C-alpha cells in the first residue's frame, strides 16, 4: 500500500515538518486523521511508523478500553491521555478500532474541539467497519480526510510476503509471484 | 480534474518565500531573536523566588520565639485506651501514637487522673510518652465547614405570605430556646423536628436562612447529596461525627435542605442499587430518635418531595411537625413585593397590588425575578431610579416568556 | 437466645429495648446497622467478632440491635460479608454462652434468608399499630406530666385517632400542649387534643373525585 | 405504572389519564358562564400568525342554534368530539323530532369519551365547555377526558384556568345578569392572556333563552371593545 | 411515561410521537403556497435532479381534482398514498353524492385520515405535510395546509418548517393585507419567496398557478426565469 | 433505543428501520441500469459464482414478466421473490381489468405503495429488496426506472444499485453518454463499470448477468445474454483497454 | 506575563516598527548592570534551622499552638511561631516544619489538587470580543448579567438589585456559545473555570456531586471567576444511574443559588437542547437569564469570513457575498473548516495564495458531510 503513506504524510509528517507553511498561508493548521480499511492490514503499521520517522510521541490505544461499558472513567481519561501528550510535546496519538458510552464520544469531540495545535499534537483514530457513527464524526475541527485500505494487490501481496522473506531461506527456485496469485482478496 | 501529489522539499524552500520576500526575512529573524532574548533575560533575572513570605517584619520574632523553641516540648498526638486503674495509684495509661506505635504509659505530675478518660484524643511527651495535655476530639474536616460559622442576612421580615408557616417555625424551633421556663412550668416537652416541604422556590431555604440568622445558637447546615460518599458506611459516620458535635454545644440546631437526596424510601426489588445510601439514611434514623436520647438538638428540614421520603425517618418524634408551603396568593404576592422592591431604588409611587394580582400563580423566586429584570431594564437605559413600567415590562418579559 | 422486634415505625419498639435496659442491671451494648458496615475490607467483621467478645468478658450481658436491616440486607459484598460474621457469631461454636440479643427492624423483608433463623432469632415479636384501648393508654401516659383538665375523654380521642401509632399519639399530646402555649392556656382542654389530632392526623389529601 | 390506561395505579388512580387531564394545561384557556338572562362563552387565541384566518381555528363551534360549545385542548381531538356531538344532536332530532336538551348532548358524547381502554385506545387530551338553552332554561356543562361531566354556573379550562377561575370564583354568583358576566369574563381574558383584547386575539360566544340562535359574535366585540 | 408509544401520554400531557411526526416534516424540504388576487400560486423548490435522475419522476405537483391540486413534503411515499386516497376520496364523493365536491369536505378527509392513521398503535402517522389550495369558495380562492398531527387551518399565506423559518417571516414582513395586485404580481411574490427560499437558480425550480375560475395550469422553467430576472431586476432598481 | 420498531418515530425525526433497510440493500449486490438508446438493458453481477452452484433457471437475478416487462433483483431473496410473484399478480390484474398492457410507471408506483403500507402498520417489516425494471408502454415507451424498501421509486436515465453503488454512480456520471447512446455503447459502458465495481481483472462472464430489450423487433422482445455473447463483450473491452494502454 | 500584540498581522515595516520597538525595550530591559554594580534574615533563618520538613496541619488549639501531620502520617502537638501568617494557617494546608522540634515555621505555596488544577483554565487570552462576528444582542445581554457584575457593581450596589446568579447559553452547535464566554473571561480579569457537563457524571455513588461542590469551592478562593458549564443537557433534562443525575442536578441548584452565600462566581451554562432540559434549569427564578444563539444570517456571516480570512493571501476574484447567500446552512465552526479546508485546497493547487474557486471547492467538501434522510 502506497496512498495510505502520501496522504497521512501530508496530514502528520508535512504539518510536523513546515509549520511555516500554514502560518504564512493563515491556517489553522490540520488537527485531526481517520483510517478506513479492514481491521489492522497495515492500520497500526502505518501509524507506528509514522510517529518513528517523526519521533514524536506515540500513544496506543485500543477500542477495548475505550468502551468500559460501565461508565468506568470515559469521562475523565480522554483527558488525563491528552494532557500528558502535551506535557510531552510534540506527540501523536492513535487509537485503534472505534466501532468496538454516547456520553464520553461528546467529551471526546468538545477536547477535538478545544484543545490547541500549538504543540504538533495530532490524533489519528482508526477503524475497521463502515459504520453510521463514523460518517457523524467526518466534522469540522476534528477529521480532514479518507485514507482508505484496500486489500493488497497481486503484486502488493507479493511484497508484504517480501517484507518477512528476508529471514526466511530457500530452495533453489522460490517463486513467490506465483504464490501471490493464490490467495485473491486476502488482508495483509 | 488531473491527480496530483503532495509538496517537494526542493518547491517547499521557494514556495514559503517566492511572493513573501519584502519582510519575511528580516521579521522571521526579529521573531526568534524577541524569543530567545526573553528567555535570556528570564534566566538572568533568576528563579523568581517561590518564597512563601512569612508576617509582615513589624510584629514577628523577638526572642520569645528561640525561648519557645528551645523550652517547649515537642508533644506527640495519640489516642488513649482502656485505663487500666490496677492498684488506682498510678493508675497505668495505654495510648496509640497513630501511625507510630502504642504503649503504656503514666501522666505527668501536673495532669490529673479525672481530667482523663478513655480515648480522649491524648498527647503525649515525645521521649517517654507521658500524658501532658488533653486535647480536643478531632472533628471530621468536612464536617467541621459544615457549621454555619456565619448567619446570611436575612430576617423573618423578608419572608413574607407564609405567616402561620413562620409562626408554628420559631413556636417549634426558636421559641423553646428562647424561652424554655413557659413549657416546663406548663410541664410540656416541646417538639424537636420539623419537615418544610413544597414546590420548587416556594421559600423553604428563606427561612432557613433566616432560622439561622434569629438563632443566637449552635447551627450547623447540611445538603442531603453531602452526606452521600463513595466509601461504604463513609455516610453514617459523617453522620456520627455530625451529631456528636452538635452535642457538645450547649443546644444547637440541625439543618437538612432536600433531604430528597438521600431520604429516599427503602426499596428491594432492584437486588442493589441506592442501598449504601439507604444505610447512611438509617443512620440518620437512628440518630433522631432512638437509644441514647438526641439531647437537645432540634433538626430543621427542608424537601421538594415529602412523599418520597422513607416512612420511618417521616415519622413523628424524629420529625415532629409538617410545615406546607403553597404557592402566595394575592395578598402573599403583595407582601413578598414590598419586600423585594424595599430595598431596590425606585419611586415610592408603584401600584405593588397591580403588579400582584397581574402575577398568575408564579412562586416567590419569581417574585425576586421580576424584581431583579425590573432593576436590569432601569440599568439598560442607566436611569439610577427603577419605573412602574420597569416592573410591568419585567412582569411580561419573564411571565410571558416561560408561560409561551 | 436471639429475640427479633419488628413493626412498623412508631409502635414503640426502640422503648422496648430502652426498658430492658433500664431494668435488667445487666450489661447492655447497644448499637445501630450502619454502625457496622465501615468501609475497610474487615473492619465490620472485626466490630462484630469484638463486641460479642465484650459481651462475653462482661458475663451475663445484653446486646440490642436497632434497623438491624442496615447490615440485614438479603443475599456491595462487603455489607454480605459483615453480616455472615454476625450470623455466624449468634450460632456460635459453644453457642451464646450467657449474651443475649435484641434486635429492632421496620422492614422484615429485607432481613429473609437466614438472619431470620428460628437458632439465631427464637422470638420474633410483632408490634401491631395500638389497638384504641391501646391508644387511650399511650395517651394517658405522655399527658401524665402536662398537667391536662380532668374533663378528657381520652377513649374519644382513640376513637378519633384511627391508624395512629404510638408516636403520632405522643405527637398529639405534644401538640396539644403547644396548641395550649399557643391560647397561652393556663391548662389544656378536650379541644385542644381535637386540635392535635387534626394537626397531626394525616394530609388530609385533596379533592377525590376529581382526580383520575 | 404508565404503559397503559388499564393498570391501576398503587394509590387506585390511573397515571395514564391524569395526563390526559395534565394535556388540559398546555390547551388554550376558554371562560364558561351560565346566567339567568342567557349562557356566554369566551375562547383565546394569542394570534399566531397574521396569515392564519382567524376562524379556522375550531376551539368556538356549534352542535346545534340551541346550544354552545368551547374547546381546550388539541384541535384534532376537539374536531372529533365536535363532530360527535354534531351527529348525536341531528341524529336525536331524526327520531324524536325535538331539541336534544344539552344534559343528553354532554351524557351521549362521554361514551364516545369512555372508549380509552374498555372496549374490545387513549383519552383525547380535550376538555370542553358546553352551554345550553332548552326545556331546562340556561344551561352551561363542563366536560374533561376523564369522562367527567357537571353543570357549571361558570367555568375556565385551559392554560392559567386556575387563576381565571379563581378570580371568577371571587366576583361571580349565581344570580347575575348576562352582560356582567361577559364584562368579568372579558376583563379576566384581557388580564391573563396578552394584552387590550380585540377580536384577532380573543373570541366571544353567547346563547339565549329568547335567542336559541347565533351564540357567534362577528365585529359586535366592537362594543366590548369601546366599553372594556 | 415516556415516547416510546403512540398513545401514552407525557406525565406532562404532551404526545412526543406526533411532536416528532412535524419535526420529521420539519426535516422535510421548503414549501410555500399564497393565494392571491383571484389566483393560487405555489413553487416546488429544492428537488435539485442530478443529471443522471430525471425530474418528471419527481411529481413536483400532483393534482387531486381539476380545483385542488397536492405535492406534500416529507416522505414521499406517505405523500404518494395521500395523494392517491385524496384522489379516491374526491372523485367518488363526486361522482356518488347526490351534489358535487368541495375543497372543504377533501380537506376534513384528509385531516381525518392522519388523524385515524395517528391514533392508535401498529400504525405510523404519515411524515407528510401540504398547503391545499381550493377554487370553489363559491368561486372564490381559500387556501389551507395539512399537518401529520391531523391538523388543518386557513391561510391567506402559508409555509412548513425547512422553509419557514426564513420564507414564512420574509412573509409576514411583507404580506400586503391588499390581495397580491393580479396574477402577475401573485406570481411575483411567489418568486420573492424563492428568491427568499437557498438557492434560487431555477435548474430545479418549478411551479404550478391555479386562478379558482381556470383550472390549473403549470408553468415552464423559461418563463420562471424570466419571472425570476424581472424579480432580480426589481431589487436592482431598488436602491 | 429509538430503532426497535418501524412504526415509532425518533427524537431527531427519522426511521431508523428504514434506514437499516438501505443499507440492507447496500451489500446486496451491484445490479444497474444502462442509459441506453435503441434498446434498453439490465446489468446485473451474481455473488454465487461457485463451482457447484447449478443455476438451474439459467437466471437468477434476472426475471421477465410481460412481453414488454422485466425486472432485474439484488436483496432479500425470499422478499424478491414475493415481490416479483406480486409484480406478477398485479400484471394479470391490470391486463384482466382493462385488456390492456400496465403502464410502468403506475405498476412500480402500486408496488411502491404496498411497500410503503408494509412499512406504516405495526408487527410487519420493510421488504429489503431493491429491483430495478424497463419497459415500452403507449404513454413513455422506452423507461427505466428503480424502487427502494421504503416505498419511493427512481426513474434514472442510468442508475446502479447495490455494493459499491456510489463508484458506479460517479463514473456514470463521468463517462456518462446523451441521445445517440446506442445499446452497443451502453454494453461497453456496463462492461467498464462492472469491471471497476467488482475487484476482478478480465470480469468472467459467469459472474455477470445482463438481459436487455429491442424496439427494432416493434413488436417487442426481451432478451438474455448468453456466455459466448458476453465473453465476446468481455474481450471487447480488454481489446479496448489494451489499445488505450497502447496510447501512451 | 505576556508581550502585546502587534496591531497588523500584515507584512509591513508597520509590524517591523513595533516588533523593533519592542525589542528595544526588551534590550534595555537586559539585568547585567545591576549585577555589575541583616538582622531579619539573620535570627528567624537560624530559628528555622536547615533542613526544613513539609507537614499538613489540620488544627489550630491556640493563636500559638496546632495539631501537625508529617508524610509518615505521625501527628504532633507543635508550637506556632510568630513569624507565620495566622490567617494563611487553615487544615489541609501543608506547613513548614523546624526538623528538630517540629515547631511551625511558615506557611507554603499550596501546590496540590491536580483535577481542579486542569480546571483553572488559562486565562482565555487567544478568545477575544474582536474575534466574535456580529452577536450583537448576545453581547449586550451576556454584557448585562456576566461581565457589567463583574465590572461595576456600582448601579446594583446603587438601585439595590442582586445581580443575576446564573446564564444559560442554547444555540445549534457551532453558533459560538463556547467562544463568547471564553471572550467575556478574557474581556474581564475573573478566572475562568471550564467544564462540561458529560465529566462530571461519575462512576463512583457520590463523586459526581462532590465535584459540583468541588467546583464551586475552586471558584470562591478565585473570587472574581466565571464557571462554564458546557453541554448542560447531560446532567438536566428530564426523567441506579436516574437517582445520581438527579442528586447531582440538585447540587448544582444549591451551589446556583440554595442555602449560605454565592460571593461573586457567575454561572455561565451552555447547551444545544434548551427544549429538553429539567424545568428546574428554565425556573426563571433559578436561572435568570436564557440567551438565543440562532444560526448565522447574511451580515454575520461575512464578519465571519473577514474574521478567518484575514490570516491567508487572497486573490481579487473571492466573492465572499456570493458564499454567504444560500443560507444559514452552515454555523460559524463550519465556516472555520471553509477557512482550513480552502486553505488547504490552496495549498494543493501548489499556490500560497487562495482564490474564489478554492472557496466553492472549499464549500462542496463541507456540506457533503452533512447526513441523508427524507428522500
Ligand atoms: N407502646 C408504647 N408506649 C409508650 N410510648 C410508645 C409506645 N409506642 C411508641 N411510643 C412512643 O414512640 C416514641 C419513639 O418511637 P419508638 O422508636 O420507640 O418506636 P418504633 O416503632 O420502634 O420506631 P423506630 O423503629 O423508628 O425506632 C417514644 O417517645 C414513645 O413515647
Ligand atoms: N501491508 C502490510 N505489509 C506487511 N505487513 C503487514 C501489512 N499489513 C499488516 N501487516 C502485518 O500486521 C501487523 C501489524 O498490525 P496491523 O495489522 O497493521 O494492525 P492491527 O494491529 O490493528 O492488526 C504486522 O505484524 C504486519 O506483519
Ligand atoms: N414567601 C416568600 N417571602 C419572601 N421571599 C421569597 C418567598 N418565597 C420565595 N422568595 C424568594 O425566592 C427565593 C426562594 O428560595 P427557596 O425557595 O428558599 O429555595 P429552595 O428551593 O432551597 O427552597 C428566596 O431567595 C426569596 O428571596
Ligand atoms: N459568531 C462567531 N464569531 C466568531 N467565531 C465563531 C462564531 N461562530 C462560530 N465561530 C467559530 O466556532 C468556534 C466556537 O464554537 P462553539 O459554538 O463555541 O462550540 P459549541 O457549539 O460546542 O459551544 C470558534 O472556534 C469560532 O472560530
Ligand atoms: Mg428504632
Amino acid at each position: 500500500l502506497d496512498k495510505q503513506i502520501k496522504e497521512i504524510k501530508e496530514v502528520i509528517e508535512l504539518p510536523v515538518k513546515h509549520p511555516e507553511l500554514f502560518e504564512a498561508l493563515g491556517i489553522a493548521q490540520p488537527k485531526g486523521v481517520l483510517l478506513y480499511g479492514p481491521p489492522g492490514t497495515g492500520k497500526t503499521l502505518l501509524a507506528r511508523a509514522v510517529a518513528h520517522h517523526t519521533d514524536c510521541t506515540f500513544i496506543r490505544v485500543s477500542g477495548s478500553e475505550l468502551v468500559q461499558k460501565f461508565i468506568g472513567e470515559g469521562a475523565r481519561m480522554v483527558r488525563e491521555l491528552f494532557v500528558m501528550a502535551r506535557e510531552h510535546a510534540p506527540s501523536i496519538i492513535f487509537m485503534d478500532e472505534i466501532d468496538s458510552v454516547q456520553r464520553t464520544m461528546l467529551e471526546l469531540l468538545n477536547q477535538l474541539d478545544g484543545f490547541e495545535a500549538t504543540k504538533n499534537i495530532k490524533v489519528i483514530m482508526a477503524t475497521n467497519r463502515i459504520d453510521i457513527l463514523d460518517s457523524a464524526l467526518l466534522r469540522p475541527g476534528r477529521i480532514d480526510r479518507k485514507i482508505e485500505f484496500p486489500p493488497p494487490n497481486e503484486e502488493a501481496r507479493l511484497d508484504i510476503l517480501k517484507i518477512h522473506s528476508r529471514k526466511m531461506n530457500l530452495t533453489r527456485g522460490i517463486n513467490l509471484r506465483k504464490i501471490a496469485e493464490l490467495m485473491p482478496g486476502a488482508s495483509g | 480534474d488531473k491527480p496530483i501529489r503532495a509538496l517537494d522539499e526542493g518547491d517547499i524552500a521557494l514556495l514559503k518565500t517566492y511572493g513573501q520576500s519584502t519582510y519575511s526575512r528580516q521579521i522571521k529573524q526579529v521573531e526568534d531573536d524577541i524569543q530567545q532574548l526573553l528567555k535570556k533575560i528570564n534566566e538572568l533575572t533568576g528563579i523568581k523566588e517561590s518564597d512563601t513570605g512569612l508576617a509582615p517584619p513589624a510584629l514577628w520574632d523577638l526572642a520569645a520565639d528561640k525561648q519557645t523553641l528551645q523550652s517547649e516540648q515537642p508533644l506527640q498526638v495519640a489516642r488513649c485506651t482502656k485505663i487500666i486503674n490496677a492498684d488506682s495509684e498510678d493508675p497505668k495509661y495505654i495510648i496509640n501514637v497513630k501511625q507510630f506505635a502504642k504503649f503504656v504509659v503514666d501522666l505527668s505530675d501536673q495532669v490529673a487522673p479525672t481530667d482523663i478518660e478513655e480515648g480522649m484524643r491524648v498527647g503525649v511527651d515525645r521521649n517517654k510518652y507521658q500524658i501532658h495535655i488533653p486535647l480536643p476530639p478531632i472533628a471530621d474536616p468536612t464536617v467541621t465547614m459544615m457549621q454555619v460559622e456565619e448567619k446570611p442576612d436575612v430576617t423573618y421580615s423578608d419572608v413574607g405570605g407564609c405567616k402561620e408557616q413562620i409562626e408554628k417555625l420559631r413556636e417549634v424551633v426558636e421559641t423553646p430556646l428562647l424561652h424554655p421556663e413557659r413549657f416546663v412550668n406548663l410541664g410540656i416537652e416541646p417538639p424537636k423536628g420539623v419537615l418544610l416541604f413544597g414546590p420548587p422556590g416556594t421559600g423553604k431555604t428563606l427561612c432557613a436562612r433566616a432560622v439561622a440568622n434569629r438563632t443566637d445558637a449552635c447551627f450547623i447546615r447540611v445538603i442531603g447529596s453531602e452526606l452521600v460518599q463513595k466509601y461504604v458506611g463513609e455516610g453514617a459516620r459523617m453522620v456520627r461525627e455530625l451529631f456528636e458535635m452538635a452535642r457538645t454545644k450547649k443546644a444547637c440546631l440541625i439543618f437538612f435542605d432536600e433531604i430528597d437526596a438521600i431520604g429516599g424510601a427503602r426499596f428491594d426489588d432492584g437486588a442493589g442499587g441506592d442501598n449504601e445510601v439507604q444505610r447512611t439514611m438509617l443512620e440518620l434514623i437512628n440518630q433522631l430518635d432512638g437509644f441514647d436520647p438526641r439531647g437537645n438538638i432540634k433538626v430543621l428540614m427542608a424537601t421538594n418531595r415529602p412523599d418520597t421520603l422513607d416512612p420511618a425517618l417521616m415519622r413523628p418524634g424524629r420529625l415532629d411537625r409538617k410545615i406546607e408551603f403553597s404557592l402566595p396568593d394575592l395578598e402573599g404576592r403583595t407582601h413578598i413585593f414590598k419586600i423585594h422592591a424595599r430595598s431596590m431604588s425606585v419611586e415610592r409611587d408603584i401600584r405593588f397590588e397591580l403588579l400582584a394580582r397581574l402575577c398568575p400563580n408564579s412562586t416567590g423566586a419569581e417574585i425576586r425575578s421580576v424584581c431583579t429584570e425590573a432593576g436590569m431594564f432601569a440599568i439598560r437605559a442607566r436611569r439610577k431610579i427603577a419605573t412602574e413600567k420597569d416592573f410591568l415590562e419585567a412582569v411580561n418579559k419573564v411571565i410571558k416568556s416561560y408561560a409561551k | 437466645k436471639g429475640v427479633l422486634m419488628y413493626g412498623p415505625p412508631g409502635t414503640g419498639k426502640t422503648l422496648l429495648a430502652r426498658a430492658c435496659a433500664a431494668q435488667t442491671k445487666a450489661t447492655f451494648l447497644k448499637l445501630a446497622g450502619p454502625q457496622l458496615v465501615q468501609m475497610f475490607i474487615g473492619d465490620g467483621a472485626k466490630l462484630v467478632r469484638d463486641a460479642f467478645a465484650l459481651a462475653k468478658e462482661k458475663a451475663p450481658s445484653i446486646i440490642f440491635i436497632d434497623e438491624l436491616d442496615a447490615i440485614g440486607t438479603k443475599r456491595d459484598r462487603e455489607v454480605q460479608r459483615t453480616m455472615l460474621e454476625l450470623l455466624n457469631q449468634l450460632d456460635g461454636f459453644q453457642p451464646n454462652t450467657q449474651v443475649k440479643v435484641i434486635a429492632a427492624t421496620n422492614r422484615v423483608d429485607i432481613l429473609d434468608p437466614a438472619l431470620l433463623r428460628s437458632g439465631r432469632l427464637d422470638r420474633k415479636i410483632e408490634f401491631p399499630m395500638p389497638n384504641e384501648e391501646a391508644r387511650a393508654r399511650i395517651m394517658q401516659i405522655h399527658s401524665r406530666k402536662m398537667n391536662v383538665s380532668p374533663d378528657v375523654n381520652y377513649e374519644e380521642l382513640a376513637r378519633c385517632t384511627d391508624d395512629f401509632n404510638g408516636a403520632q399519639c405522643k405527637a398529639v399530646c405534644v401538640e396539644a400542649g403547644m396548641i395550649a402555649l399557643r391560647r397561652g392556656a393556663t391548662e389544656l382542654t378536650h379541644e385542644d387534643y381535637m386540635e392535635g389530632i387534626l394537626e397531626v392526623q394525616a394530609k388530609k389529601k385533596a379533592n377525590l373525585q376529581y382526580y383520575a | 405504572y404508565d404503559r397503559g390506561v388499564n393498570t391501576f395505579s398503587p394509590e387506585g388512580r390511573l397515571f395514564q389519564v391524569e395526563y390526559a387531564i395534565e394535556a388540559i394545561k398546555l390547551g388554550s384557556t376558554a371562560i364558561g358562564i351560565q346566567t339567568s338572562e342567557g349562557v356566554c362563552l369566551a375562547v383565546e387565541k394569542r394570534i399566531t400568525s397574521p396569515l392564519m384566518e382567524p376562524s379556522s381555528i375550531e376551539k368556538i363551534v356549534e352542535i346545534d342554534a340551541h346550544i354552545g360549545c368551547a374547546m381546550s385542548g388539541l384541535i384534532a381531538d376537539a374536531k372529533t368530539l365536535i363532530d360527535k356531538a354534531r351527529v348525536e344532536t341531528q341524529n336525536h332530532w331524526f327520531t324524536y323530532n325535538e331539541t336534544m336538551t344539552v344534559e343528553s348532548v354532554t351524557q351521549a358524547v362521554s361514551n364516545l369519551a369512555l372508549q380509552f381502554g374498555e372496549e374490545d385506545s387513549r383519552p383525547f387530551g380535550v376538555a370542553l365547555l358546553f352551554g345550553g338553552v332548552d326545556e331546562k332554561g340556561p344551561q352551561l356543562f363542563h366536560m374533561d377526558p376523564s369522562g367527567t361531566f357537571v353543570q357549571c354556573d361558570a367555568r375556565a379550562i385551559g392554560s392559567a384556568s386556575e387563576g381565571a377561575q379563581s378570580s371568577l370564583q371571587e366576583v361571580y354568583h349565581k344570580s347575575m345578569t348576562l352582560k356582567e358576566a361577559i364584562k368579568s369574563s372579558l376583563i379576566i381574558l384581557k388580564q391573563v392572556m396578552e394584552e387590550k383584547l380585540n377580536a384577532t386575539n380573543i373570541e366571544l360566544a353567547t346563547v339565549q333563552p329568547g335567542q336559541n340562535f347565533h351564540m357567534f359574535t362577528k365585529e359586535e366585540l366592537e362594543e366590548v371593545i369601546k366599553d372594556i | 411515561s415516556y415516547d416510546r408509544a403512540i398513545t401514552v401520554f407525557s406525565p406532562d400531557g404532551h404526545l412526543f410521537q406526533v411532536e416528532y411526526a412535524q419535526e420529521a416534516v420539519k426535516k422535510g424540504s421548503t414549501a410555500v403556497g399564497v393565494r392571491g388576487r383571484d389566483i393560487v400560486v405555489l413553487g416546488v423548490e429544492k428537488k435539485s435532479v442530478a443529471k443522471l435522475q430525471d425530474e418528471r419522476t419527481v411529481r413536483k405537483i400532483c393534482a387531486l381534482d381539476d380545483n385542488v391540486c397536492m405535492a406534500f413534503a416529507g416522505l414521499t411515499a406517505d405523500a404518494r398514498i395521500v395523494i392517491n386516497r385524496a384522489r379516491v376520496e374526491c372523485q367518488s364523493h363526486r361522482l356518488t353524492v347526490e351534489d358535487p365536491v368541495t375543497v372543504e369536505y377533501i380537506t376534513r378527509y384528509i385531516a381525518s385520515l392522519k388523524q385515524r392513521y395517528t391514533q392508535s398503535n401498529g400504525r405510523r402517522p404519515f411524515g407528510i405535510s401540504a398547503l391545499i389550495v381550493g377554487f370553489d369558495f363559491d368561486g372564490t380562492p381559500r387556501l389551507y395546509q395539512t399537518d401529520p398531527s391531523g391538523t388543518y387551518h386557513a391561510w391567506k399565506a402559508n409555509a412548513i418548517g425547512r422553509g419557514a423559518k426564513s420564507v414564512r417571516e420574509f412573509l409576514e414582513k411583507n404580506y400586503t393585507d391588499e390581495a397580491i395586485e393580479t396574477d402577475d404580481l401573485t406570481i411575483k411574490l411567489v418568486i420573492k419567496a424563492l428568491l427568499e427560499v437557498v438557492q434560487s437558480g431555477g435548474k430545479n425550480i418549478e411551479l404550478a398557478v391555479m386562478r379558482r375560475d381556470q383550472s390549473l395550469k403549470i408553468l415552464n422553467p423559461e418563463e420562471i426565469e424570466k419571472y425570476v430576472a424581472e424579480i432580480e431586476k426589481e431589487k436592482e432598481e431598488n436602491e | 433505543r429509538y430503532d426497535s420498531r418501524t412504526t415509532i418515530f425518533s427524537p431527531e425525526g427519522r426511521l431508523y428501520q428504514v434506514e437499516y433497510a438501505m443499507e440492507a440493500i447496500g451489500h446486496a449486490g451491484t445490479c444497474l441500469g444502462i442509459l441506453a438508446n435503441d434498446g434498453v438493458l439490465l446489468a446485473a453481477e451474481r455473488r454465487n459464482i461457485h463451482k457447484l452452484l447449478d443455476e438451474v433457471f439459467f437466471s437468477e437475478k434476472i426475471y421477465k414478466l410481460n412481453e414488454d416487462m422485466a425486472c432485474s433483483v439484488a436483496g432479500i431473496t425470499s422478499d424478491a421473490n414475493v415481490l416479483t410473484n406480486e409484480l406478477r399478480l398485479i400484471a394479470q390484474r391490470y391486463l384482466l381489468q382493462y385488456q390492456e398492457p400496465i403502464p410502468c410507471e403506475q405498476l412500480v408506483t402500486a408496488l411502491c405503495d404496498i411497500k410503503q403500507a408494509y412499512t406504516q402498520f405495526g408487527g410487519k417489516r420493510p421488504f429489503g429488496v431493491s429491483l430495478l425494471y424497463i419497459g415500452w408502454d403507449k404513454h413513455y415507451g422506452f423507461q427505466l426506472y428503480q424502487s427502494d424498501p421504503s416505498g419511493n421509486y427512481g426513474g434514472w436515465k442510468a442508475t446502479c444499485i447495490g455494493n459499491n453503488s456510489a463508484a458506479a454512480v460517479s463514473m456514470l456520471k463521468q463517462d456518462y453518454k446523451e441521445g445517440e447512446m446506442t445499446l452497443k455503447s451502453a454494453l461497453a459502458l456496463a462492461i467498464k463499470v462492472l469491471n471497476k465495481t467488482m475487484d476482478v481483472s478480465k470480469l468472467s462472464a459467469e459472474k455477470v448477468e445482463i438481459a436487455t430489450l429491442t424496439r427494432e423487433n416493434g413488436k417487442t422482445v426481451i432478451r438474455v445474454l448468453k456466455q459466448k455473447e458476453v465473453e465476446q463483450l468481455i474481450k471487447k473491452h480488454e481489446e479496448e483497454e489494451a489499445k488505450a494502454e497502447r496510447e501512451k | 506575563s505576556k508581550l502585546p500584540l502587534v496591531t497588523p498581522h500584515t507584512q509591513c515595516r508597520l509590524k517591523l516598527l513595533k516588533l523593533e520597538r519592542i525589542k528595544d525595550y526588551l534590550l534595555m530591559e537586559e539585568i547585567r548592570n545591576q549585577e555589575q554594580m541583616e538582622e531579619e534574615r539573620s535570627k528567624v533563618d537560624d530559628l528555622r534551622g536547615t533542613p526544613m520538613s513539609v507537614g499538613t496541619l489540620e488544627e489550630i488549639i491556640d493563636d500559638n499552638h496546632a495539631i501537625v501531620s508529617t508524610s509518615v502520617g505521625s501527628e504532633h502537638y507543635v508550637s506556632i511561631l510568630s513569624f507565620v501568617d495566622k490567617d494563611l494557617l487553615e487544615p489541609g494546608c501543608s506547613v513548614l516544619l523546624n526538623h528538630k522540634v517540629h515547631a511551625v515555621i511558615g506557611v507554603l505555596m499550596d501546590d496540590t489538587d491536580p483535577l481542579v488544577t486542569v480546571m483553572k483554565v488559562e486565562k482565555a487570552p487567544q478568545e477575544t470580543y474582536a474575534d466574535i462576528g456580529g452577536l450583537d444582542n448576545q453581547i449586550q445581554e451576556i454584557k448585562e448579567s456576566v461581565e457589567l457584575p463583574l465590572t461595576h457593581p456600582e448601579y446594583y450596589e446603587e438601585m439595590g438589585i442582586k445581580p443575576p446568579k446564573g446564564v444559560i447559553l442554547y444555540g445549534p452547535p457551532g453558533t459560538g456559545k463556547t467562544l463568547l464566554a471564553k471572550a467575556v473571561a478574557n474581556q474581564t480579569s475573573a478566572t475562568f473555570l471550564r467544564v462540561v457537563g458529560s465529566e462530571l457524571i461519575q462512576k463512583y455513588l457520590g463523586d459526581g456531586p462532590k465535584l459540583v461542590r468541588e467546583l464551586f469551592r475552586v471558584a470562591e478562593e478565585h473570587a472574581p471567576s466565571i464557571v462554564f458549564i458546557d453541554e448542560i443537557d447531560a446532567i438536566g433534562t428530564k426523567r441506579g444511574g436516574e437517582r445520581e443525575i438527579q442528586r447531582t442536578m440538585l447540587e448544582l441548584l444549591n451551589q446556583l443559588d440554595g442555602f449560605d452565600s454565592r460571593g461573586d462566581v457567575k454561572v455561565i451554562m451552555a447547551t444545544n437542547r434548551i427544549e429538553t432540559l429539567d424545568p428546574a434549569l428554565i425556573r426563571p427564578g433559578r436561572i435568570d437569564r436564557k440567551i438565543e444563539f440562532p444560526l448565522p444570517d447574511e451580515k454575520t456571516k461575512k464578519r465571519i469570513f473577514q474574521i478567518h480570512t484575514s490570516r491567508m493571501t487572497l486573490a481579487d476574484d473571492v466573492t465572499l457575498d456570493d458564499l454567504i447567500m444560500a443560507k444559514d446552512d452552515l454555523s460559524g465552526a463550519d465556516i472555520k473548516a471553509i477557512c482550513t479546508e480552502a486553505g488547504l485546497m490552496a495549498l494543493r493547487e501548489r499556490r500560497m495564495k487562495v482564490t474564489n474557486e478554492d472557496f466553492k471547492k472549499s464549500k462542496e467538501n463541507v456540506l457533503y458531510k452533512k447526513q441523508e434522510g427524507t428522500p
